[PDB]
């Protein structure tokens, strides 16, 4: 349950907007000076976010792949509780 | 019909807060201002710089973002460079996502990126690697070769033969609408 | 005053400078204003900002009435991939791979090599894919859905393996290394030949940590792990599909194609790397962050332990953490969607 | 290096290299046909 | 005045009068 | 308002400054108001005489004064 | 091609995606003195242009005519 | 014709209101109110 | 500031020319193969031989009175069988023979 305590942060954390489903970026023009502009936001040379709003966790997921391959070249014995509960293919 | 939806919280947020850092135990591994260049934070900076030192002597400027580990192999012989060639020109070092109208400014679309400038237009040579073929030295090497390139020209025929081009008369406002407010006309 | 209505207009207007600039603004230096009263007004830039796009749209869009969508043989990048969602997907996720990088700076268009490099490995999927459906499916006798679902399922597993680790402090523990047990305490001990140290936390880390020597304490390519892997699954004898070994395969060659740097810096850890890495807009940021601090805290003080020490500690560490991996099948029922509960029973 | 592994895969033949030159599949004289055709008629 | 000195940039955008000058360019047709 | 200052001569204001005081009404309601001749004359300092509007009765004030 | 040449713009979408675009303004004002002009409330025309343009009241049909 | 209706229209809307001294747009640029606090 | 002293009109004008030519490439290399080679060449090229053939040679109605005189076109491909009043362009030196 305590070692479930990070399912349920992440479960907290579910459906909240992300950059990819928006405009990186909004200018604001300063009211005195409406010469002076300013640029809210982030970089991106990005603008099919009407296909990448599905698709916006793969950047972290494959991050996360990574990190598993990381750690399995010193131990592969972490998964085994999945293997075991039959989440994985496997052909036992 | 097609568009984007404005904006949202995290979109605008803070591009780059401040995460942990480690004990000195997970430094030890087995791998294991700056006096010569400028960090840039501001457009303000940027402009000052582009339009003034730029047609005074040249710049290079490397454009780079955190998440990228080419740009954490190439920091540090970019600034060996900077060290040796301070004197023919100025350094400065861009962070993207900090400074987004730098990047859209220099039509960087990869991180990182090495731009030579001159006269902001007169000479612009960007240098990277889209494919993931070169490394930090053949970087290094392009940004070496480009910057003689742009002397030797600028001393070439009295001082002239770099003048500004499309920019005389665009203002950067095809790449990047805000400028027409700094060039003063209407939005009405 | 006179009434304004008798006054004359043109000698009011010389009488006034303000709206006489007023007046030249808008139809001196322009043509094309409207004849109102108060042209700069907010519903006539809206009406403006609204013309202008359905102008724009019906110009360039593609459509059942094309203005500019014609002739078209060889389309640009993002009609392309508004047309493709195969293709989208498959460019991005190599892109991602090929370059440690953000969706936010997805090229425009992709070079020939990465392209190139794609139907190659689409070459040896197709080709294993084949020869065991040959194989197998004929002795017995929608492909957007099917890819979805297969991605939220991964994600979803792969985010709950590392919370179940996070819970023990063994998701990203590098240069250290977590056991749970005698036989993966000689195996990782078998890397730096004996050398190296032990370490503890007390009765809620279920799990003992061993630091290498720091000359090696490398991290290792992506084909090494997977043979590892692959090795210690089939010695288990519980071996990966072909075509998931396949997936793996691929991965790691696109991780090969980094180079020598392929995860970390010379002076990092896989800590800050992923930390660096990681997307600031994801919502699990901050949870991140939360651990990494509390592991940082954690591992600052935690005790030295020898050798004999732990091995009487790794038996009941092995008992208890067999009992609490049969307690997360029924605790993927609690939280866990619905997938990973019809896949657990 | 970081892109070996994968130009190591780009070695093609002579004949490979001289239809490349040609340009079979990325021509298409067809294809500029019936371009001509479809912009003449559309008049 | 000079040829040179007078097609250069800045006195021919400056102090010079090229009407004449542009004036031929113009009527060049009748000319020739 | 507008930059519309009668001409304070007889032929077009008669009477202007026999008086020491002006009145106006004001508003729907009209309500009276006595202004001394002083501050109004005030006013004929800024005026220019060079515009002359609405039968070249009215002059103008010059633009600082009058905004 | 090197680049040097490429085109001096971007497309509309990506300015809408980098919150960039402006859209308005099918006229311009070149001068700062003609921008400011609604601005400064006090001299939107300085004396020398006010009687310049007190030559333009009306259109001349005696110029019209010859 | 047109520029004739809008400052037909301007004379009316604009000339007696005691709120437009210039346009609102431009209501940066005007002094400060001594009474306002 | 227009103008820069040291520098040539003429020497602009090169300048720009340049600027031109390298925009003209760049953007017929991002253009598509199937209608940029057309446009660019076999048009202006058919265009051009149309209207310098007209515009210079002169040419001739020509009629045969009998069908029997009529020549022989049944092996040369694009044209079997004679037509009356086909149009032939002849040079300055041609004869009847
Ligand atoms: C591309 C984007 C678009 C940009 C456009 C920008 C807008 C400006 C464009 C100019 C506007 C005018 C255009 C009007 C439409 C054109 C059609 C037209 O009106 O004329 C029809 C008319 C012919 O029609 P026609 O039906 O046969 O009628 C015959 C009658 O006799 C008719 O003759 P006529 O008896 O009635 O007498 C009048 C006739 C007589 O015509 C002549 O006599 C022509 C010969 C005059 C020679 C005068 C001596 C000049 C010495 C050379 C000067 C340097 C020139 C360098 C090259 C050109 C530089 C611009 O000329 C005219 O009718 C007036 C036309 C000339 C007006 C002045 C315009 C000059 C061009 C200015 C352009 C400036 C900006 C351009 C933009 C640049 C891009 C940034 O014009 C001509 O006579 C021929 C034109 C000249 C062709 C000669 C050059 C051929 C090139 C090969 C020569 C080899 C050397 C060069 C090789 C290349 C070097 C590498
Ligand atoms: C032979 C060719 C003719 C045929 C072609 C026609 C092409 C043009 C079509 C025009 C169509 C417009 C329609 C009429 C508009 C009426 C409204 C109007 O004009 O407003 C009053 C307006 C008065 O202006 P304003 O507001 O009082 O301002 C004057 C200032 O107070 C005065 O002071 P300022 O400081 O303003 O300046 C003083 C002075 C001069 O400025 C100065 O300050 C001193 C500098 C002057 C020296 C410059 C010399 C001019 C150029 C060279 C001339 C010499 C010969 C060339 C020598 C070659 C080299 C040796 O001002 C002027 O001289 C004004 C110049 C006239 C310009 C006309 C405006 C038309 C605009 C568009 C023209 C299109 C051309 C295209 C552009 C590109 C061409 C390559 O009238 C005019 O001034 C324009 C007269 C136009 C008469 C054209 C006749 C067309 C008749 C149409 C009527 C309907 C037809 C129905 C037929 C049935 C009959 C019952
Ligand atoms: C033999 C085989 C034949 C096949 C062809 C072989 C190849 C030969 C050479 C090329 C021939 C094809 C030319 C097509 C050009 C036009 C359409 C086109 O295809 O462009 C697509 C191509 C790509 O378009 P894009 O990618 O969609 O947009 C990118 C921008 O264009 C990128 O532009 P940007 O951002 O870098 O800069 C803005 C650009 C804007 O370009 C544009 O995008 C739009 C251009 C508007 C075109 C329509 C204008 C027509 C207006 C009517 C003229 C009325 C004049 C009234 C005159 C009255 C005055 C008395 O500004 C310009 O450079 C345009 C200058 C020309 C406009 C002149 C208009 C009058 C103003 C005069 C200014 C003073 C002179 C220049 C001063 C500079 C210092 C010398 O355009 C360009 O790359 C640049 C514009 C082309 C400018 C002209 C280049 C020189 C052409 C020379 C023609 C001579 C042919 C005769 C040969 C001799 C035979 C005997
Ligand atoms: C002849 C009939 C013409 C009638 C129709 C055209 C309209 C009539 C008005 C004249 C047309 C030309 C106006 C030119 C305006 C450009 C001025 C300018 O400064 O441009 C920037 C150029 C480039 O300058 P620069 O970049 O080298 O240095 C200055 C840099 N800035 C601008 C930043 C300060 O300036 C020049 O050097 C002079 C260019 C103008 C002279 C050329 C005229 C062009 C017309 C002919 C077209 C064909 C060109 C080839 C000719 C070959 C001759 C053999
Ligand atoms: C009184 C006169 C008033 C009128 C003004 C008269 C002057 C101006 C009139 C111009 C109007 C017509 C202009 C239309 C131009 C159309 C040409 C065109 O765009 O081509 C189609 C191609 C087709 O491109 P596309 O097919 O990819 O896309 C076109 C549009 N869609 C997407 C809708 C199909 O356009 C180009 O991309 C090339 C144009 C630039 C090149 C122009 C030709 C010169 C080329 C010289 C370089 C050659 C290099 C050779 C190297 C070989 C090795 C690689
Ligand atoms: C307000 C600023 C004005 C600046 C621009 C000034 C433009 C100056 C050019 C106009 C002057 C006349 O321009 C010139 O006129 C004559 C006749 O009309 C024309 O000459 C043409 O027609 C005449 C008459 O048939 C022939 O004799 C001649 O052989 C032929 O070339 C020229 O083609 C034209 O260039
Ligand atoms: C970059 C410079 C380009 C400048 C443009 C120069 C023109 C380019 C085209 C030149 C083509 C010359 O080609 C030549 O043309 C002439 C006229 O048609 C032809 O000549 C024909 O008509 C002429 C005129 O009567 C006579 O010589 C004869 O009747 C006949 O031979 C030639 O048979 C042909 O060989």
């Amino acid at each position: 349950a305590r070692s479930f305590r990070w399912m349920q942060a992440f479960a907290a954390v579910k459906g909240k907007p992300t950059a990819g489903s928006c405009a990186a970026g909004t200018a604001v023009v300063n009211p005195e000076d409406p010469t002076k502009v300013t640029l809210k936001g982030r970089y991106t040379n990005f603008s099919l976010q009407h296909i990448w709003e599905k698709y916006d966790y793969l950047q972290t997921h494959l991050l996360l792949r990574e990190c598993m391959l990381s750690q399995v070249a010193k131990n592969p014995r972490l998964l085994d509780p999945e293997i075991n509960a039959g989440l994985t293919p496997t052909v036992f | 019909s097609f568009a984007i939806p404005p904006a949202n919280a995290a979109a605008l947020a803070d591009p780059l807060p401040a995460t942990p850092t480690p004990p000195p135990v997970f430094e030890a591994v087995s791998s294991a201002a700056l006096k010569n260049v400028e960090e840039v934070s501001t457009m303000e900076r940027y402009e000052a710089a582009v339009y003034e030192e730029s047609f005074k002597k040249p710049i290079v400027c490397l454009f780079f973002a955190r998440f990228s580990l080419q740009s954490k192999v190439l920091l540090q012989p970019f600034l060996d460079f900077a060290a040796s060639a301070s004197n023919n020109a100025t350094f400065f070092l861009i962070d993207c996502d900090r400074v987004p109208r730098a990047a859209y400014h220099a039509r960087v679309e990869n991180v990182p990126s090495l731009v030579v400038m001159k006269g902001d237009d007169a000479f612009r040579q960007t240098i990277t690697d889209s494919v993931g073929v070169k490394t930090a030295g053949d970087l290094i090497q392009e940004a070496r070769s480009a910057l003689d390139q742009v002397l030797r020209l600028d001393q070439q025929e009295g001082g002239t033969k770099l003048q500004p081009g499309v920019s005389s008369y665009t203002h950067h406002i095809g790449v990047d609408n805000l400028n027409v407010y700094r060039k003063g006309w209407p939005v009405a | 005053n006179p009434p304004v209505w008798k006054v004359n207009t043109n000698e009011w207007l010389d009488s006034d400078q303000y709206w006489q600039a007023f007046v030249e603004k808008h139809h001196f230096y322009s043509q094309y204003q409207p004849g109102v009263v108060d042209p700069e007004a907010p519903q006539e830039v809206e009406a403006f900002k609204q013309a202008w796009h359905s102008r724009m749209g019906k110009f360039n869009d593609r459509s059942d009435t094309p203005m500019l969508y014609a002739y078209m043989n060889e389309l640009p990048s993002w009609e392309y991939y508004d047309l493709h969602r195969s293709a989208f997907l498959e460019h991005m996720t190599y892109f991602l791979v090929r370059t440690g990088g953000d969706f936010r700076f997805f090229p425009e268009m992709p070079p020939w090599q990465w392209l190139a490099h794609m139907e190659n490995l689409r070459f040896k999927l197709l080709s294993v894919a084949q020869s065991r459906r040959s194989q197998l499916q004929l002795a017995n006798l929608h492909g957007e859905e099917y890819t979805q679902k297969f991605l939220q399922y991964e994600t979803e597993l792969f985010q709950a393996c590392a919370a179940r680790l996070m819970g023990h402090f063994m998701f990203l523990c590098d240069p250290f290394i977590p056991v749970q047990s005698a036989e993966a305490l000689s195996a990782v001990t078998r890397v730096d030949n004996g050398k190296g140290k032990l370490f503890s936390l007390g009765d809620d880390v279920n799990a003992l940590f061993y630091l290498p020597e720091q000359q090696r304490r490398d991290v290792e390519r992506p084909t090494q792990a997977v043979q590892t892997l692959l090795g210690h699954l089939e010695a288990t004898g519980r071996p990966f599909n072909p075509c998931y070994s396949e997936l793996l395969h691929v991965h790691a060659e696109v991780l090969e194609e980094r180079g020598e740097h392929w995860l970390t810096a010379p002076g990092e850890c896989v800590s800050q790397a992923f930390l660096r890495r990681l997307r600031t807009d994801d919502p699990a940021y901050e949870v991140y962050c939360s651990y990494f601090k509390e592991m940082y805290e954690r591992f600052a003080g935690a005790k030295e332990v020898s050798m004999e020490d732990g091995r009487k500690r790794l038996a009941t560490i092995e008992k208890n953490a067999q009992e609490e991996a049969a307690a997360y099948g029924l605790a993927l029922k609690t939280m866990g969607s619905a997938e990973l509960a019809h896949k657990a029973r | 290096r970081p892109g070996q592994g994968s130009n190591a895969q780009f070695q093609t033949s002579l004949a490979d290299k001289t239809r490349g030159l040609l340009g079979v599949g990325f021509l298409r004289p067809t294809k500029m046909a019936s371009f001509a055709a479809t912009f003449l008629l559309n008049f | 005045v000079s040829f040179s000195q007078f097609f250069d940039s800045e006195y021919f955008w400056t102090k010079a009068n090229v009407g004449p000058f542009f004036l031929f360019l113009f009527t060049s047709p009748f000319w020739y | 308002m507008l930059n519309f200052i009668p001409k304070r001569c007889p032929s077009v204001s008669l009477l202007f400054g026999k008086r020491p005081v002006q009145r106006i009404e004001v508003g729907q309601a009209r309500h009276q108001l006595e202004i001394p001749v002083e501050t109004i004359e005030k006013i004929y300092e800024g005026v220019d005489s060079r515009l002359e509007y609405h039968n070249k009765d009215y002059n103008a004030m010059k633009w600082k004064d009058f905004m | 091609p090197s680049g040097a040449y490429r085109l001096p713009a971007v497309d509309y979408k990506r300015q809408l995606s980098r919150g960039t675009l402006v859209e308005g303004a099918d006229f311009y004002l070149p001068t700062a003195q003609e921008q400011q002009r609604l601005a400064r409330h006090f001299e939107p025309y300085s004396e020398q242009e006010q009687e310049e343009r007190r030559k333009f009241r009306f259109q001349s049909i005696s110029v019209y005519l010859a | 014709g047109k520029i004739h209706g809008a400052v037909w229209r301007m004379k009316h809307l604009f000339a007696t209101n005691f709120k437009m001294v210039g346009h609102p747009r431009y209501a940066y640029a005007l002094p400060k109110n001594p009474l306002l606090q | 500031p227009l103008g820069v002293k040291g520098r040539s009109v003429f020497a602009g004008m090169r300048s720009f020319i340049g600027q031109r030519l390298g925009r003209l490439y760049d953007s017929f290399y991002y253009s598509q193969s199937s209608t940029k080679y057309v446009m660019v060449f076999l048009f202006p090229a058919g265009i051009f031989y149309t209207r310098f053939r007209a515009d210079t040679k002169l040419g001739y109605h020509v009629f045969i009175n009998e069908e029997k005189l009529y020549p022989d076109y049944s092996q040369n491909y694009f044209d079997t069988k004679w037509t009356n009043g086909r149009k032939v362009y002849l040079d300055d030196e041609t004869t009847v023979e």
